[PDB]
RNA sequence: AAAACUCCAGUUGACACAAAAUAGACUACGAAAGUGGCUUUAACAUAUCUGAACACACAAUAGCUAAGACCCAAACUGGGAUUAGAUACCCCACUAUGCUUAGCCCUAAACCUCAACAGUUAAAUCAACAAAACUGCUCGCCAGAACACUACGAGCCACAGCUUAAAACUCAAA
C-alpha cells in the first residue's frame, strides 16, 4: 500500500551500512 | 391563564442508590470485611460489578486488602477458614 | 529558619497561651507538624517583615514570596537528594517565573522591587 | 451494565491517552454471528482403554472376558446412534436454543439508522 | 502526624511481652515521640508460615501501638525493630483518623457516549 | 407544577390507591386527584406548615368515607 | 430534529404536541384538499402500516376515492410511461396518514 | 473547639509512671475491630456468637 | 506455597460424583481466571501485544453486552403474526 | 447441608472414611504437564509408596502425551498402592494438559476412592520470564 | 522426529540484589517519554496567552567504561531433523545483555501521525478514507520523484555515529 518509500529508504540505509562496513 | 409550565427542580426523583459501605469507615484492622469480598476458592479479588461499589470505595477496599496481605493479616491464595460463615453479598454462579 | 519550637500559624491567634502544659505545646508546634507549616510560617514572616500589608494574597509580593520559598525548598531537596530530574526542572521553572515576576514588578513599581531585592537578598540580573 | 466510553476513543475532545483502539468502528450492523459448531469430540476413551487392557490380559479370544467388551460395544453403539439420530432429525429443542434465522430476521425487522 | 504500629511476637505471654512493650515505649519516648495508647488484638494464628528470622513461627500475638511520630524517627524505629530478635515484623502506618469520609453518592447510571462518528452511510 | 411534587410525596408516603385509573373517562377523578384537590383547598385558607396540612387532609379523607388501605 | 416549535412541552420524557398551531395548520390542509376534489381531483391514501390497513382502504371505496396501504414497488408514479401504459393521469394529491 | 477537644483528650496518655498498669490493662484486654456487612449494610460482630 | 495445603482450591465429592466436582472446579477456574492466564503465560507475552489483546477483549465484551441488551430489548415483538396481510 | 469447603484441621470433623478423619489420609500428588505426567502416593506421615510416569510402561515419544498412557500409569500406581494397604486418598493436580483427568480415572478404576479434588497450579504473579513466543 | 542429560524426577523441612497475576468491566498522575504489593519523608510550578535549529533542561529500549550480582530468558556460537542448496522458520547448552553506583551520541511508525491560546454549529453544508466542519495571533516547513536518514561545512567525554543539509545525470512523472 504505502510502504514502498519506506522499503526504498531501508534498502538505501542497508547499502550505506554495507558500504561503511566494507572499508 | 396562570397555568403556564414552570421549569422547577423536576420532581419524581428518588434518592440515588449508594454503596453498601459508604456510610461506614474502612480500615485494614477489619479482616472479616476485607475478606468477605474474596472468593473462597482461588483467593481472587472480585471486581466492581461483582461487589457492587464505585471507584473510591473499590480503591479503598483493594488498598486495605493489599495492606492486610502484606503486613500479615489476611491470606491472598485463599480465604480465611474461620470467616467462611459470613453472609453472602456478592453474586456467584458455580455449583449451581 | 524557625526553631523547632516556635509555635506555627494555625495555633497562634487563639486564646489560652499559657493555659496548656508542655505536651500540648509540643504536639501543636513544629515537632509534630510538617514542612508545609514551616513554609507557610516563612512566607508569613517574610510578608510581615519585608513588605507592608501581609494580608493581600493576590498581590505580586505574595507570589514572589511563594516562589522564593518554593525555590528554597527545591534547592534543599536537590542538596539532600542527588539524582532528581523532575525537581530540578521544577526549580528551573520556578526561578524563571520569579525572574519574570521581578522584571514585571521593576517595570511597574521600582520601590517594592528594590525592597524585595534588599530583603530577600536576591538581585534581578539582566539576561545577556 | 455496560462501561461508559467517555475517554476511550481518541477524539478531538479527549485531552488524554486513548485506552481502547478498535480496528472496526463501534457501529453495530444488522446481522447476528453464526453459532459455534463442528468441533472434535472423540468421546469414549476409558472404555476402549479397559477393553484393550482386558484383551491384553487374557488371550486374543473374547470368551474369557466378554462382559467388558460387550459393554464397551453397547456404550459405543448407543452413543453413536444417539448422536446420529439427533444430528439428523432434531435441531430445535425447547424454549431458548439455537435460533439464528429468527434472530437475523428480527434484526432486519428493526435495523440501525447510522445516517441520521 | 499520628501513626500506628502493629507488633507481632512469638509466644511469651506476660513477662517478655511486657518487657518488650516497655522497651518500645521507652524507645518511642527518648527518640522524640509521644506514645498515646497501647492496645492488643489478642493471640491468634498466622495467615502463612513465617520462617523469616530464626526458625519456625506459626503462633504470635498482635498489638496496636498508637503514637505521634515526627519526621526523623520512623526510620530509626524500623531499624530498631529489624535489629531486635523478639519482634518478627511491624510497619509504622499512619493513623486512619486523619483522613475523613467524603460525600460520595455511590454508583451512578452512566449514559451512552455518542457524538463519536459522522452521519456517513458507507 | 406543584401538584407533581404533591403526588410524588403522596406516593412516597402511602402508595397506589385501591381505585383503578380509568383513562377512557375524560373527567375521571381518581384518588390522587381528590387528594391534591383537598390539599389545595386546605392551602387556600392560610397555613405555612406542610406536615400539618398533610395530616389534616389525611384525617379528613379518612373520616369522609374512603379508607386508603395503606401498608404497615 | 425538525420538531421543536411544534411541541408545547414535555411530561416525564413525553412530548406534548400543542393543539393551538395544530388546528391552525389542520384547517389550512383540509381546505386545500377540499378545492382539489371539488375540481375533479384524485387523492391517494399512502400509509404503509400493519394495524389499520382495512379501515383506510374501505373509506376510499365507499366515497369513490383511491387508497394504497400495500407495499410500494419502484416505478409507480415516477416511471408511469413504461408500467401502467403510455399516458396515465398521475394523482395530483397524496394523503400521508402514516409517513 | 478543636483545641479544647485536644486538651480534653490529652488527659489520657502514657507517662513515665503509668507503664506497668498500662501494659497489664493492655494484656488483660482483647479488642477486635472486625465487623461484616450484608446486602443492606448491617453490622455483625463475631464476639456476640 | 508458604500458606497451608488443602484449603486453596479444594472441592468435595459426594456419592462418588467425581465428574461433577471436576466440572465444578473447571468452571471455578474459568470464572476466576486461571486457565486462560496459564495459556497466556505459557510463552513470553509482549507488552504491546498484551495491551492490544486487552483492548480487543474489552471492545468485544462491550459489543457482546450491547448485542445482548439489544436482544433482550427486541424480544418483545418476536412473538407471532398479530396482523395478517395488511 | 454438605459444605463444599474442606474441613478445618480443628476439632469435630464429622465425616468418617474407613474409621479415619480427613487429615490422616494419604495424599496422591499428580504433576500433569503438556506431554508427561507423574503419579506418587505419599502417606499422612510422609512416606513414599509408589512412583511412576508414562515412560514406565514402554511408551517412547509423542505417545506420552496421550490419555491412554496416563490411565495405564494411574492404574499401575493404584495397584502398587493397594499392594501395601491404602484405601482413601487425596488427588492433587499440578498443571494442565491432555492427561489431567485420565490419571484420576485410572486411580478410580484401580480401586481407590477420592473425596477431595484439589489443584495447585504453579503459575507466578508476573514472576519469572517464560520462553519466547515461537514463530509457528 | 531428532538432539540435549542420567550428581534425572517426585511429597516433606530448610532458601534471592531485575521482574509486583486476580484488583484491571478503574482513566489516574506526569510537559512528553513513562508509571499501578506494603512502610515513611520531600513533592507534581506560573492570576491573560503565545513564542528558539540565536539557548537551557527532561527524555522508551538498546550499545561503553570499573566494581558488586546471575534462577530464568537471550545477540553470537556448538550440536541435532527436512530440503538439490538453509548461515532462517523445528530442539538443547552457553557469551554480551534484563539489576545499582559515577561518567557517554541523544536515538523510533517518539502514532491519538492531528501544536498551543478561546469560542461557535437551525447564518455557516464537505473530492475520497480517517476521528465532522470553522473564526483571531504566533513558531519551523513545503511547493515534481529517486539521486540523498549523502561527501563537505558548522558542534558533540566518540571516530562503524548523531544535529543541520546538496549539486551533476536520467524521467514528461511521482
Ligand atoms: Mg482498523
Ligand atoms: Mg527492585
Ligand atoms: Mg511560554
Ligand atoms: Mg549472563
Ligand atoms: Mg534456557
Ligand atoms: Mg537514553
Ligand atoms: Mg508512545
Ligand atoms: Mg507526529
Ligand atoms: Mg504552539
Ligand atoms: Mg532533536
Ligand atoms: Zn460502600
Amino acid at each position: 500500500k504505502n510502504v514502498l518509500k519506506i522499503r526504498r529508504r531501508k534498502m538505501n540505509h542497508h547499502k550505506y551500512r554495507k558500504l561503511v562496513k566494507k572499508t | 391563564n396562570e397555568d403556564l409550565p414552570i421549569s422547577m427542580e423536576n420532581p419524581y426523583k428518588e434518592p440515588l442508590k449508594k454503596c453498601i459501605l459508604c456510610g461506614k469507615h474502612v480500615d485494614y484492622k477489619n479482616v472479616q470485611l476485607l475478606s468477605q469480598f474474596v472468593s473462597p476458592f482461588t483467593g481472587c479479588i472480585y471486581g466492581r460489578h461483582i461487589t457492587g461499589l464505585c471507584g473510591k470505595k473499590q480503591k479503598e477496599i483493594t488498598k486495605a486488602i493489599k495492606r492486610a496481605q502484606i503486613m500479615g493479616f489476611m491470606p491472598v491464595t485463599y480465604k480465611d477458614p474461620a470467616y467462611l460463615k459470613d453472609p453472602k453479598v456478592c453474586n456467584i454462579r458455580y455449583r449451581e | 529558619d524557625p526553631p523547632p519550637s516556635t509555635l506555627l500559624k494555625d495555633y497562634q491567634n487563639v486564646p489560652g497561651i499559657e493555659k496548656v502544659d508542655d505536651v500540648v505545646k509540643r504536639l501543636l508546634s513544629l515537632e509534630m507538624a510538617n514542612k508545609k507549616e514551616m513554609l507557610k510560617i516563612k512566607q508569613e514572616q517574610f510578608m510581615k517583615k519585608i513588605v507592608a500589608n501581609p494580608e493581600d494574597t493576590r498581590s505580586l509580593e505574595a507570589r514572589i514570596i511563594a516562589l522564593s520559598v518554593k525555590i528554597r525548598s527545591y534547592e534543599e531537596h536537590l542538596e539532600k537528594h542527588r539524582k532528581d530530574k523532575a525537581h530540578k526542572r521544577y526549580l528551573l521553572m520556578s526561578i524563571d517565573q520569579r525572574k519574570k515576576m521581578l522584571k514585571n514588578l521593576r517595570n511597574t513599581n521600582y520601590d517594592v522591587f528594590e525592597k524585595i531585592c534588599w530583603g530577600l537578598g536576591i538581585e534581578y540580573t539582566f539576561p545577556p | 451494565a455496560t462501561p461508559s466510553l467517555r475517554g476511550r476513543l481518541a477524539r478531538f475532545g479527549n485531552p488524554r491517552k486513548p485506552v481502547l483502539k478498535p480496528n472496526k468502528p463501534l457501529i453495530l450492523a444488522n446481522r447476528v454471528g453464526e453459532r459455534r459448531r463442528e468441533k472434535g469430540e472423540a468421546t469414549c476413551i476409558t472404555e476402549m482403554s479397559v477393553m484393550m487392557a482386558c484383551w491384553k490380559q487374557n488371550e486374543f479370544r473374547d470368551d474369557a472376558c466378554r462382559k467388558e467388551i460387550q459393554g464397551f460395544l453397547d456404550c459405543a453403539a448407543r452413543a453413536q446412534e444417539a448422536r446420529k439420530m439427533r444430528s439428523i432429525q432434531e435441531t430445535l429443542g425447547e424454549s431458548g436454543s439455537l435460533l439464528p434465522n429468527k434472530l437475523n430476521k428480527l434484526l432486519q425487522r428493526f435495523p440501525n439508522k447510522p445516517y441520521l | 502526624p499520628r501513626y500506628e504500629l502493629a507488633l507481632i511476637l512469638k509466644a511469651m505471654q506476660r513477662p517478655e511481652t511486657a518487657a518488650t512493650l516497655k522497651r518500645t515505649i521507652e524507645a518511642l519516648m527518648d527518640r522524640g515521640a509521644i506514645v498515646r495508647d497501647l492496645e492488643n488484638l489478642g493471640e491468634r494464628a498466622l495467615p502463612y508460615r513465617i520462617s523469616a528470622h530464626s526458625q519456625q513461627h506459626n503462633r504470635g500475638g498482635y498489638f496496636l501501638v498508637d503514637f505521634y511520630a515526627p519526621t526523623a524517627a520512623v526510620e530509626s524505629m524500623v531499624e530498631h525493630l529489624s535489629r531486635d530478635i523478639d519482634v518478627i515484623r511491624g510497619n509504622i502506618v499512619k493513623h486512619p483518623l486523619t483522613q475523613e469520609l467524603k460525600e460520595c453518592e455511590g454508583i451512578v447510571p452512566v449514559p451512552l457516549a455518542e457524538k463519536l462518528y459522522s452521519t456517513k452511510k458507507r | 407544577y406543584h401538584e407533581d411534587r404533591i403526588r410524588a410525596k403522596f406516593y412516597s408516603v402511602y402508595g397506589s390507591g385501591q381505585r383503578a385509573f380509568d383513562l377512557f373517562n375524560p373527567n375521571f377523578k381518581s384518588t390522587c386527584q381528590r387528594f391534591v384537590e383537598k390539599y389545595t383547598e386546605l392551602q387556600k385558607l392560610g397555613e405555612t406548615d406542610e406536615e400539618k396540612l398533610f395530616v389534616e387532609t389525611g384525617k379528613a379523607l379518612l373520616a369522609e368515607g374512603v379508607i386508603l388501605r395503606r401498608v404497615g | 430534529r425538525f420538531m421543536e416549535p411544534y411541541i408545547f412541552g414535555s411530561r416525564l420524557d413525553h412530548d406534548i404536541i400543542d393543539l393551538e398551531q395544530t388546528a391552525t395548520h389542520l384547517q389550512l390542509a383540509l381546505n386545500f384538499t377540499a378545492h382539489m376534489a371539488y375540481r375533479k381531483g384524485i387523492i391517494l391514501f399512502i400509509s404503509r402500516n400493519r394495524q389499520f390497513s382495512y379501515l383506510i382502504e374501505n373509506m376510499a371505496r365507499d366515497c369513490g376515492e383511491y387508497a394504497h396501504t400495500r407495499y410500494f414497488r419502484g416505478g409507480m408514479l415516477t416511471n408511469a410511461r413504461l408500467l401502467f401504459g403510455p399516458t396515465v393521469r398521475l394523482p395530483d394529491l397524496i394523503i400521508f396518514l402514516h409517513t | 473547639r478543636e483545641v479544647l477537644q485536644l486538651q480534653e483528650e490529652v488527659k489520657n496518655f502514657i507517662t513515665r509512671e503509668n507503664l506497668e498498669a498500662r501494659v497489664e490493662a493492655a494484656l488483660d484486654s482483647r479488642k477486635n475491630y472486625n465487623w461484616a456487612i450484608t446486602r443492606e449494610g448491617l453490622v455483625v460482630r463475631p464476639q456476640r456468637r | 506455597a508458604k500458606h497451608l495445603k488443602f484449603i486453596a482450591r479444594t472441592v468435595m465429592v459426594q456419592e462418588g460424583n467425581v465428574e461433577s466436582a471436576y466440572r465444578t472446579l473447571n468452571r471455578i477456574l474459568t470464572m476466576d481466571g486461571l486457565i486462560e492466564d496459564i495459556k497466556h503465560r505459557r510463552y513470553y507475552e509482549k507488552p504491546c501485544r498484551r495491551r492490544q489483546r486487552e483492548s480487543y477483549e474489552r471492545c468485544r465484551r462491550i459489543y457482546n453486552m450491547e448485542m445482548a441488551r439489544k436482544i433482550n430489548f427486541l424480544m418483545r415483538k418476536n412473538r407471532a403474526d398479530p396482523w395478517q396481510g395488511c | 447441608k454438605f459444605s463444599i469447603y474442606p474441613p478445618i484441621p480443628g476439632e469435630e470433623s464429622s465425616l468418617r472414611w474407613a474409621g479415619k478423619k480427613f487429615e490422616e489420609i494419604p495424599i496422591a500428588h499428580i504433576k500433569a504437564s503438556h506431554n508427561n505426567t507423574q503419579i506418587q502416593v505419599v502417606s499422612a506421615s510422609n512416606e513414599p509408596l509408589a512412583f511412576a510416569s508414562c515412560g514406565t510402561e514402554g511408551f517412547r515419544n509423542a505417545k506420552k502425551g496421550t490419555g491412554i498412557a496416563a490411565q495405564t500409569a494411574g492404574i499401575a500406581a493404584a495397584a502398587r498402592a493397594k499392594q501395601k494397604g491404602v484405601i482413601h486418598i487425596r488427588v492433587v493436580v499440578k498443571g494442565l494438559g491432555p492427561g489431567r483427568l485420565s490419571a484420576m480415572h485410572g486411580l478410580i478404576m484401580g480401586g481407590l476412592e477420592v473425596i477431595s479434588i484439589t489443584d495447585n497450579t504453579p503459575i507466578p504473579h508476573n514472576g519469572c520470564r517464560p520462553r519466547k513466543a515461537r514463530k509457528l
